[PDB]
């Protein structure tokens, strides 16, 4: 709301990535481990 | 050698161990033991004695 847009500037860009990274972080937190770099697959993730 | 063993992160080490061996089988192990050189050691010392 303050920036009036996500990709309207470098400062807004950082909010855009942060907005989507935080949204991405919370949306797919169950597919992400703490330290070890999790390895998955279509069969392990149910992709057709 | 005559093998195309591919190691991937799709499976764990044990699962790859199961998959890799299931793909090729014992004949791969024959090369493994041959490369170890233990058999040559037995012949070497045995030949000397």
């Amino acid at each position: 709301a303050e920036e009036g847009g996500e990709n309207k500037s470098e400062r807004a860009k950082q909010a855009n990535a942060l907005h989507l990274l935080l949204i991405g972080f919370e949306q797919n937190r169950e597919r992400i481990n703490t330290v070890q770099n999790s390895t998955y697959s279509m069969d392990q993730l149910n992709f057709s | 050698t005559a093998f195309r063993v591919s190691v991937n992160g799709y499976e764990t080490s044990n699962e790859n161990y199961v998959r890799i061996l299931s793909e090729w089988g014992i004949p791969l192990v024959d090369q493994l033991i041959h490369d170890s050189g233990i058999e040559s050691f037995r012949s070497g010392i045995g030949l000397y004695l």
